[PDB]
């Protein structure tokens, strides 16, 4: 028939093929050139230390046993094809659980041209770790990997190699961007060698360049805490008398900073170390608990009946020394 | 043996692919279901779970034997070798049988053609739940189901007159809620491929 | 294994010049091709690049639009045009196989082109 | 583009000790950095690929180093037939060059 | 007519390449599609993304599977897709999916005698659909389904709505707790990567969200709370604490409504109309109570009253009033 | 070659085998024998109604089609050969989601003795279904259920045993334990016949006994109910002139019996019953609003040289408010924990 | 070529390989040597009383029918071929939800040795269970383990060993846990004794401690100093009723929100922790601080300074003792 | 160890009226309870095996009662070959059996 | 089908006894085998059991090192074992299989021991 020129060359490439062999296997180094389209980068999970990454992995090699002269230069198959010859066994080494989509259809591709040529794309979500340092949280930025290698072929079997130069083998599109909390500043790739107990083996690195937006946490966490040590020393400007007035702002000022205390550690899993807002908090939850302080010593001290001196010198010490706190903070961890 | 003899010659020669009577007339299935629990009706998610044990029985004259063997008694392993129905549940969100230790499947051929196929499935169907004069509500929880591909032309579902069967009704999880009454029906629906026979449980539920 | 080069060339400033090199022992759909330009005395320079397996060509923008690779596949050969030739144009040409991670493995003799 | 800033312009010492090398990058080149050998009179030889790899026919007193933005080639016991020019490149984006190293008696 | 019916079924499958698509070397095979609208259950801004459920069809000719003896429209099982050519059709904007499986798996295709091969699933897939949420929660979000060919180009496929108007019905008795589905687009093109150029249908929606519940959940309490604030103003000025307790009490209940409601929604660095409502209205709060601490420390503070609770009567309550004003002219 | 005989030997074994029918089909009824070994009883869910059991489920029937004759009596081969002959369809009659363990190779074993005895054991984990009755929450004992029968197969074709005397034939390891706020004081094993539109069944019930254990409830519920209880006690102590100090005393006392009556009822499913501790929080929170009636009544009598006294409302309250709660706390408990 | 003697010797190997049989079926056991990289402990879950725990699980045995003499290398075969060839039927007894990665094929590894060794490895993520002993909560050190078996054969057909003695197991002194921290781990082999048989297990067990200081950032300090807010109520005037009570009243609502709080994340154990007898010897001198009040009250209202500097002096001396006991008999 | 207590120990009861028979377990038996037939020079024959499930070969008049703890005997009509003392013994555990009530005509 | 045990026999206080058990119609590999002391004129008493397929035996405590219970798997046999008789010991002696719900159907015809002067 006019289809059977095509079976024919598919079955004469097939016959005494054995995919359990690599191309060259006891003759020379299988190479695989390998680029990443990103077509999405998700969003980043700062409680699991892991990112989302939706790519078009994509790897060429030479195979020589799929040599074929025909009408057609390049054929263009399906992925029943794909499941039939050799195809690297690459995985990823920081990965966690990750998808190879298959609906409706297989998402893999398979081009064989008439040299030998493959070409062998796949869709994945890769969830990938990333290991972070929640020192200068959330001031921080983050340099979130992608290593990807073979799995039982070592350095002297399968290498890889990236097709385009290596500052243009990973793409990110521009509507792919689904972030919300941090923004993708630039890519980074390299090449090197892992030493493991079975080998030494390529691997492939792509470094994902990250900076958190402060937007959400000086709405829920910074400006309440700034307004909660601000009407914690507007208590200095009343009556010296009015013991249950102050005694309530100094109550309900240190209930509610320690309301905001515990939920603001708790967003984030739980680390040893403290971070820059956890020092926020600690020297906010000093300055309100001075304040109390303050009216118990200036209500250990009442009995007409003059105003305090200690409540005129608190009216511009306390503020005056949290201006000062404020511009050496944001200063240091901005910079 | 004689029953290795009798399951050799009625599955040479057959194709699953084709339905009984693929050019002659539709094709006929007497459903049955027998409720083990109602489970839990959901009200921020809008669905309700039930387990129940599907029969189906429907004719096929190239499964006709004539042998002192009345009934073949078989596994699930005879399930996929012969034709079934591809009844779907048509409001069903995620449903799934169970598989351990053995996929609970049954499958029973008489001597005359008649196939008993039962299967027992676990269905989360939607059940739109009326939020008006809360909490004194009641609602006719359906569970809609209908051959996927096969139009009102090649699949005709029929109930049979006590195909629905409830248990003992009181180690179900319904909570806040108290089964009341059940009712069947049957209908046709006009999509884009063609008619289909839709047949329909409702579950009346009033609320405690 | 080998990549053999032309001669030298002298001609007159303001004409063009055809400049090639010849790979053998492989053939260059393979590996790219890349073009580097020797000033006397001074470091090397990157001329352009070309894909010949899919005909792709990326130059140096300094570069652009005087210079331009074509290629062939039946010959396995590279090759260059030089446009409106000057006195800063007056360096010796290689053109670099690429190799191993990206390395300009193999180098051709050279090309001296020369103005007056 | 990617600048390579390798220094200095000339050494000259002597024949039998250490003598290293160094090249700077303006952007990040991450371990694609390229060591060749330039003689008078003849055209550029391939000694170092990717960060330190000694490539086919290369002498053992050839030892290269790399790192995200520094990048050095060490030399042990330089002899005589070792005095020529070194080039400094890279290939992270695309290719650019050095100045170029010299050696000296 | 069974044995008929074998034959020619067993004669349609015998030869047949599954590796080559309609027409391998000759013209691009064309796919036409409907989906009918089952389901969307779970539109959520803080995942991203939108369940929806759907009787996915696709449509095209091939001429190996032609019959000319049968004079009806053969039903086959849904197993014979593993041995028919199929598209490789994918969505690009997918997280999830899944073809429903009892009691078979919901697939389904219909042979035709000229050739056309009438194939469908019943498909439940989570889309991505990021959310542009500055206007929360008097928003409107679009939401999409792109629906693209993986492995064959444009010169080897091509896709199009069969009907291009009626081709995706069902939308208009979708009925969503807190949307409402105003108006659906379809739209066809193509996508140009650099392994080819590829065919695409898009499925858009836009979705807007219903005011009500937030008017009474949101944002009444907040107005109801800064009405409540400045009953301080005709508390008599010698009980310290009682127009204490009512403005700390107003102060807290305005941080904490905010705080009840940001944690049911993203980690997003911007502002929202609400928060920005919220925000107005805490300051309005923050300043009866600075006025209270300023009639305070002009009486019983700096010593050896009436004129400024007496402003703040008329003061307070038209700038809020003025507040409302600017904010649902500018938000509608 | 020295393997060579073993594989003739299965060989002969499957050959002219048909796995669709049940060993002595047209003779006999087949009788399976089977012990549940109890590897770690899981989590119990109560929000659910379910638990899960991790067992090894053992069965061991004769088949004549396998007798052999070779080197090794007993062959233990893999779990491949599990597929190619007849097994039972055993399914658990109150299971939800089981999952029989396939890492790494799947985990099953059988073992073919040379006079046709067949033993076919698997991993599993059964998370199956508990009905429980929540009138003596958090003190009341439960008995989780375990039915498991033969699907297909009714009584005169497939009949269960236990391979053991029925006492000894269900084990729990001594670690099994995961659970958290349970007792699994001891497990009893029954046997039965159910009757469906299909046949009589077989079904082998084994049911497992626990007892709730009140610890979590009583940090979590009772002692702060009882605390609060007696600082509503505390504002009876104070001055009938503190009128903010007693009021704020009886409204932050009812805002944290509300509280914990709220946070105490999401441990629960929604039923539809009140259950022992919400008698308990009732009680106390009758308690806390006598106390809040009481200041109102004080305060309503209360008039500011004649000096203001102190309450006769209040000097009887304070003996008998405390004692009236320790009346019914000796007897709540009498009731409740003790039978 | 080379290929052309790979391809025949490959499919002369699996011509007659018979995968229902254990090498040396009818003879001595077969020995399996396993070691493990460890790639990373996803995390310690307290609720669900688990760790999930990613690994490169490779095994290594000795089979003659997978021997060849032509080539000279060992090779390295596609992933694929280990459903061809007998592989050793090892579980986990403590595993409760695990898979093989299969991205972008399965993640393991063949390679067929010259002399007929195998090196079958896996890249395996399971959800192991480790029960908890909470009792010293958050001051505790926990030990879970995951217990390597054979299941279907007994030690008299196979053999379980730790390959390289102490050296097995390699990639634990390099994981980062974010709350815990790895102090030793051991490597047990045993046998264990079942009704069908004797089997072999290999127990692979770390020792967690768990780092002190995110506790002391989150439950200790506000827990610690609303007993400080409480003592500011002995400086407050005895008349001063409506201060005095409402700063009792919301330190007692404090500490009990925060015992509510803290106690939803901890699975429901019956017996108390060291973190609830904490917040528990908090509440009792936050609840004295209030009865010292009522009992002032009581006193002048109801017929003083000498009580309420008595008080001044005993609860902060008595709440240092408190510490001094808690943080001495817990660490 | 599981004891099993019949009563009464004798009755005399005529030819063709029901007569009721009670057996009692210390511990939990579910429903492993097993009834014999005892005629004077002759070995038991069983007669019920399992709680209430009659056994092939004996008259329709003899039904079993079962449940957790209680479990009873009866006999519809009994005729003049049912001259024998019946023995009740449990299973749930390694067997024990009863003490044997005799019967007798008058 | 058919149990058959040994003739009644008279032996000496202080010697030994062997009793054998007949079991005719199916293999004893697959039931197990009750004994059952039988005084005169009182109930019954299990004595011991055993698997023939494993040769593991149970025992009653207060039967506990006076019966040894052996069965010979060629000759379809089980055999008494006493080893210190009493005068006590006179009564007569069940052969008894397990059936199908753990109850003893299929019984011997029972042998009279008998331990006098
Ligand atoms: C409880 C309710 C309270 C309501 C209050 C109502 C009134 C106020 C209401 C609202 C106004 C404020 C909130 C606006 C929030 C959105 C804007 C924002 O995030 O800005 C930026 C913060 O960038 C920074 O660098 C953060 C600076 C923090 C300053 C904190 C305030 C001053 C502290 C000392 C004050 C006291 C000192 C003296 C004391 C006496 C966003 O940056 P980004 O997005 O991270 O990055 C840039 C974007 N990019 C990545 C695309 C390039």
């Amino acid at each position: 028939d006019n289809t059977t020129v095509f079976t024919r060359i598919l079955d004469r490439l097939l016959d005494g093929y054995d995919n359990r062999l690599r191309p060259g296997l006891g003759e020379r180094v299988t190479e695989v050139k390998t680029d990443i389209f990103v077509t999405s980068f998700g969003p980043v999970s700062d409680h699991d230390m892991e990112y989302t990454i939706d790519v078009f992995f994509r790897q060429s090699w030479k195979d020589e046993r799929l040599k074929f002269k025909g009408p057609m230069t390049v054929l263009r198959l399906n992925n029943l094809m794909a499941s039939k010859i050799w195809t690297p066994d690459t995985f990823f080494h920081n990965g966690k659980k990750s998808v190879a989509h298959n609906m409706t259809m297989p998402n893999k591709l398979l081009r064989i041209t008439e040299d030998g040529t493959l070409l062998y794309t796949m869709r994945l979500t890769v969830r990938a770790e990333c290991p972070m340092h929640l020192e200068d949280f959330p001031m921080d930025a983050h340099a979130c990997p992608l290593k990807f290698g073979s799995y039982a072929y070592t350095r002297a079997e399968v290498v890889y190699e990236w097709t385009r130069e290596p500052a243009r083998s990973v793409v990110v599109a521009e509507d792919g961007s689904r972030l919300n909390q941090y923004d993708l500043l630039g890519q980074t790739v390299d090449s090197g060698i892992v030493q493991s107990s079975t080998g030494e083996y390529v691997v492939m690195t792509t470094h994902f360049h990250l900076k958190r937006k402060i937007g959400y946490f000086v709405i829920q966490t910074y400006l309440p805490c700034i307004m909660t040590v601000i009407l914690s020393q507007v208590s200095f400007w009343l009556n010296r008398e009015s013991v249950p007035a102050r005694t309530v702002f100094g109550v309900t000022t240190v209930l509610t900073m320690t309301t905001l205390s515990i939920s603001a550690r708790n967003s984030l899993p739980k680390v040893a170390y403290a971070t820059a807002m956890d020092w926020f908090i600690a020297v906010c939850y000093a300055f309100v608990f001075s304040a109390l302080i303050e009216f118990a010593t200036v209500n250990y001290f009442t009995k007409f009946n003059s105003v305090s001196k200690i409540d005129r010198l608190s009216r511009i010490a306390f503020p005056l020394l949290f201006g000062i706190f404020n511009l050496v903070y944001w200063a240091t961890y901005l910079n | 043996g004689d029953v290795t003899v009798i399951l050799n010659n009625l599955l040479e020669g057959y194709d699953n692919k084709l339905r009984p009577d693929i050019g002659v007339k539709p094709t006929l299935i007497h459903t049955d279901m027998y409720v083990n629990s109602i489970g839990p009706v959901n009200a921020i998610n809008m669905e309700y779970t039930i387990d129940i044990f599907f029969a189906q029985t429907w004719y096929d004259r190239r499964l006709k034997f004539n042998s002192t063997i009345k009934v073949l008694r078989l596994n699930s392993n005879m399930v996929g070798k012969i034709w079934i129905p591809d009844t779907f549940f048509r409001n069903s969100k995620k449903a799934d049988a169970h598989w351990i230790t053995t996929p609970n499947r049954m499958l029973r051929i008489w001597n005359d053609g008649r196939v008993l196929y039962t299967l027992r499935l676990t269905i989360d169907a939607e059940c739109q739940l009326q939020l008006h004069n809360f909490p004194m509500d009641e609602h006719s929880c359906p569970l809609e189901f209908s051959s996927y591909g096969y139009p009102r032309e090649e699949i005709v579902y029929q109930w049979k007159r006590s195909s629905v069967e409830v248990g003992d009704t009181r180690s179900w999880r319904l909570y806040q809620f108290s089964f009341v009454g059940l009712r069947n029906t049957t209908e046709v629906v006009k999509t884009t491929s063609g008619d289909y026979v839709v047949m329909s449980v409702y579950f009346d539920l009033s609320r405690r | 294994v080998q990549l053999q080069q032309s001669g030298a060339e002298l001609v007159k400033p303001g004409a063009s010049v055809k400049l090639s090199c010849t790979a053998s022992g492989f053939n260059i759909k393979d590996t790219y091709m890349y073009w580097v330009k020797q000033r006397p005395e001074q470091g090397l320079e990157w001329i352009g690049r070309i894909d010949p397996a899919n005909g792709d060509t990326k130059y140096d923008p300094k570069f652009q639009g005087k210079a331009t690779i074509t290629t062939d596949t039946f010959s396995n050969t590279a090759y260059l045009q030089l446009s409106s030739l000057t006195s800063e144009d007056t360096a010796v040409y290689y053109c670099a196989r690429k190799g191993l991670r990206w390395a300009m493995d193999y180098w051709g003799q050279g090309t001296s082109v020369t103005v007056s | 583009n990617i600048v390579m800033t390798q220094s200095p312009k000339s050494m000259s010492m002597s024949v039998g000790e250490r003598v290293t090398l160094s090249c700077k990058a303006s952007e990040y080149v991450g371990t694609y950095v390229s060591w060749y050998q330039q003689k008078p009179e003849q055209s550029p030889k391939l000694l170092i690929y990717g960060a330190s790899n000694r490539y086919t026919g290369v002498p053992d007193r050839f030892t290269g180093s790399g790192s995200a933005t520094d990048f050095t080639l060490t030399i042990g016991s330089v002899q005589a037939e070792d005095l020529a020019d070194y080039h400094c490149g890279q290939s992270y984006s695309y290719p650019t060059f050095g100045a170029g190293t010299k050696l000296e008696l | 007519n069974m044995s008929l019916v074998k034959e020619t079924v067993d004669r349609l499958l015998k030869g047949y390449d599954i590796r080559l698509r309609p027409d391998f070397g000759g013209p691009p095979v064309a796919v036409g599609m409907n989906i009918d609208i089952a389901s969307i259950d779970m539109v959520s801004e803080v995942n991203m993304d939108y369940t929806l459920t759907m009787y996915f069809q696709q449509a095209w000719r091939d001429k190996r599977l032609s019959y000319n003896v049968i004079p009806l429209n053969l039903t086959l099982d849904n197993r014979v897709a593993d041995q028919l050519w199929v598209p490789d059709t994918y969505f690009l904007n997918d997280k999830k999916s899944f073809v429903h499986g009892v009691t078979v798996k919901n697939r389904m295709i219909r042979l035709h005698p000229d050739g056309t091969v009438l194939y469908g699933l019943r498909i439940t897939t989570t889309a991505a659909c990021m959310m542009d949420l500055r206007r929360y929660p008097l928003d409107e979000q679009n939401c999409t389904l792109e629906i693209e060919s993986y492995g064959y180009t444009t010169d080897d496929i091509e896709f199009y709505w069969r009907g291009d108007d009626n081709a995706v019905t069902g939308v208009t008795k979708i009925e969503l707790p807190q949307f409402s589905i105003v108006d659906y687009k379809l739209i066809t093109k193509k996508v140009v990567f650099s392994t080819g150029s590829y065919p695409r249908l898009s499925l858009s929606f836009k979705l807007k969200r219903n005011i009500g519940y937030f008017i009474l959940q949101t944002y009444m309490p907040s107005i109801l709370i800064t009405i409540l604030s400045w009953v301080s103003f005709w508390i008599n000025y010698d009980a310290s604490a009682a127009r204490v307790a009512l403005g700390i009490t107003t102060v807290l209940t305005m941080t904490t409504i905010n705080t009840h409601l940001r944690e049911t929604l993203p980690k997003i660095p911007y502002v929202k109309a609400i928060d920005m409502y919220l925000m107005g209205c805490f300051v309005f709060v923050f300043m009866a109570l600075l006025e209270y601490a300023l009639v305070n420390y002009i009486f019983f503070g700096r010593g050896p009253v009436n004129a400024i609770d007496r402003w703040s009567r008329i003061f307070f309550p038209v700038v809020f009033s003025f507040f409302n004003i600017v904010y649902w002219l500018y938000y509608v």
